[PDB]
């Protein structure tokens, strides 16, 4: 059967760009002059919360779609992508005594979406209830300031002992989010966080330039690559958690195995770190 | 009974650290467990005898939470047939081999997951990340792997000397994506990671190409701290150390779950500061 794919908008892992007049993709090339390898995906449009949810046909692109790609040539299968409706990764929340999960976990658990190819940060809370890849991707959790800011990191006390004079947060409904949740030590700044989370990477990341975020902690092979093509950002205290990203998978998926030793094969033939070169930085800063 | 496990391991520190049993004592000390070690009579036989050891390290830690956790008792031994693992002639060895021919029901320490290994055995999520990195001397200009010096090394005049030790995953790899510069290499082949450190030190090797954990390990422990990893810190073929089990294990969802579960809630980040804490 052609597999449902659920992917969600995250640079440079996924690019989401408007089709064009025709409903066709933009021909448009890589920075090393290969051709991008564009696929239709529907999503919604708006992305206000508590919303009507329209999808419309859109251009995504980059990392992630590339994997999806050579992963699908592999093993020999078709696929349709589309965003996930409510714009989240996925966490399980009370609602209430019941519990639920949201975001793109959610759509894979309900039948929605038969595979999720997303930077999907692996951890024990998700990998109870789907099966996960090997990791395509090492990573950890760092934190975005604008250029200027000056902190050591996860441990300032502007973080463990917070106020209003310095806002941070994260993504919510997000791995992070969860992992500030969970840990008893990290309660202060959950709590912090809680009432300043940003519904979406880029709103948190543009909130930083504009002043209105000191700082945002997120995934830092996502925050590295806007550091690197946003000056006036930088990142602070490096890695402070190391995490990967996986692909998703029902438990009952025939695919798993194989998706998982395509992954491995991939990292020890250097067509990953082709996909690094090609997309996870490549520019600047000074 | 059938929560008491045959385990295989192997010594490489910080990872896996073999101790003699000390006499008159008979114990293993407060923060090790027992670990045998099969050591023959001669040569001229198959007779031996399993010495009694104690083993301790990063890895060994692991075992222990595992071990409470998801509730098993476990025989700890070190594997005599090869190290890690390798396919000779269609056969695994090492701690691959142990599983696969199923005298072990898993094995722990600095076993990289790659792909041949996983169509003969099933593999927990990577809890230690590693890859290949390469080991010089302070200053050495190389960008890594791929770069010229070791993929065409007699475009250079004195040629760059670079190795690695056999027969893991490291050569493996190395076989697979650079024909011309592993057949180069074998020449400068080393024992074991302190010869190669040994040979860096003293001018009789450029490069050593190994382990990305077990040569950070190593940086950061250098006397004169002159011997860095390449990156400093950039990995190839990233990857990780992992459990191994056998295929369609019983234990494997809850050891990976377990696995998660220490990532999360702060015990492997402080396993990491008790054993790979260096200097440098
Ligand atoms: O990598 C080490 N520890 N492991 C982790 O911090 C860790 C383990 C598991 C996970 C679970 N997610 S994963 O499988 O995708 C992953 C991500 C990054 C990693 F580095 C590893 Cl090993 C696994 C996350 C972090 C490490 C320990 C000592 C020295 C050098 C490295
Ligand atoms: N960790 C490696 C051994 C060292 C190496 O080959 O780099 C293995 O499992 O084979």
């Amino acid at each position: 059967t052609r597999l449902k794919i659920v992917t969600i908008h995250q640079e440079p892992f996924v690019y989401v760009k408007p089709t064009m007049s025709d409903g066709t993709c933009k021909e448009e090339f890589t920075v090393n002059g290969d051709p991008v390898k564009k696929v239709i995906c529907t999503g919604p449009n708006d992305t206000s919360p508590g919303s009507p949810r329209h999808t419309v046909p859109q251009c995504c692109y980059g990392f992630c779609i590339d994997l999806l790609i050579k992963l699908a040539r592999t093993m020999n299968f078709t696929y349709e992508v589309h965003l996930v409706a409510d714009g989240k990764f996925g966490t399980q929340e009370r609602v209430n005594n019941k519990k639920e999960w949201n975001g793109m976990m959610g759509e894979l658990l309900s039948g929605q979406a038969d595979m999720i190819v997303a930077p999907l940060t692996i951890n024990n809370e998700r990998a109870q209830y789907i099966e996960f890849s090997k990791p395509f991707k090492y990573q950890g959790l760092t934190i975005l300031v604008k250029k200027g800011t000056r902190i050591t990191g996860i441990n300032d006390p502007r973080l463990r002992n917070p106020s209003d004079k310095f806002i941070y947060a994260t993504v919510k409904q997000s791995s992070v989010d969860i992992y500030f949740r969970r840990q008893v030590e990290l309660s202060t700044m959950y709590r912090h966080m809680e009432k300043h989370n940003y519904e979406s990477a880029a709103e948190a990341i543009q909130a930083v330039r504009d002043n209105k975020l000191h700082a945002f902690i997120w995934d830092s092979a996502v925050l590295e690559f806007e550091a690197s093509q946003k000056c006036d950002l930088v990142t602070t205290g490096e890695l402070f958690f190391r995490s990967g990203f996986g692909i998703g998978m029902r438990k009952d998926s025939p695919w798993k195995q194989n998706v998982s030793l395509s992954i491995l094969k991939s990292h020890e033939n250097g067509f990953m770190e082709d996909l690094d070169k090609t997309w996870v930085r490549y520019q600047e800063c000074d | 009974d059938d929560n008491h496990l045959s385990i295989v391991t192997l010594e490489e520190a910080p990872f896996v650290i073999v101790e003699d049993i000390d006499p008159l004592t008979e114990t293993c000390v407060r923060n090790t467990v027992p670990c045998r070690k099969f050591v023959k009579i001669n040569n001229s036989t198959n007779e031996g005898m399993n010495v009694k050891k104690c083993c301790k390290g990063f890895c060994i830690d692991i075992l222990k939470k595992l071990s409470r956790t998801v509730k098993f008792t476990y025989d700890l031994y070190l594997v005599t047939n090869g190290k890690h693992g390798k396919k000779v002639n269609n056969v695994w060895n090492g701690m691959i081999g142990e599983v696969v021919y199923q005298r072990a029901v898993m094995a722990v320490g600095s076993l990289t997951i790659n792909e041949e290994r996983s169509e003969v055995v099933d593999f927990s999520v990577p809890f230690v990340e590693t890859g290949i990195s390469v080991m010089v001397s302070r200053g050495t200009q190389v960008t890594g792997l791929s770069d010229k010096k070791f993929q065409r090394p007699h475009d250079y005049s004195p040629p760059f000397r670079f190795g690695t030790v056999p027969n893991g995953s490291t050569e493996r790899n190395i076989r697979n994506n650079y024909p011309y510069m592993h057949q180069y290499m074998t020449r400068f082949n080393q024992r074991g990671v302190e010869d190669a450190l040994v040979s860096l030190k003293t001018g009789k090797l450029d490069a050593f190409i190994y382990d990305a954990a077990v040569l950070n390990y190593k940086a950061g422990r250098d006397e004169g701290c002159k011997l860095v990893t390449i990156g400093s810190g950039y990995i190839f073929a990233t990857t990780g150390y992992g459990i191994a089990l056998q295929k369609g294990s019983p234990w494997k969802r809850q050891i990976d779950l377990a696995l998660l579960q220490f990532v999360g809630d702060g015990e492997m980040e402080e396993l990491e500061t008790l054993w790979l804490t260096g200097i440098c």
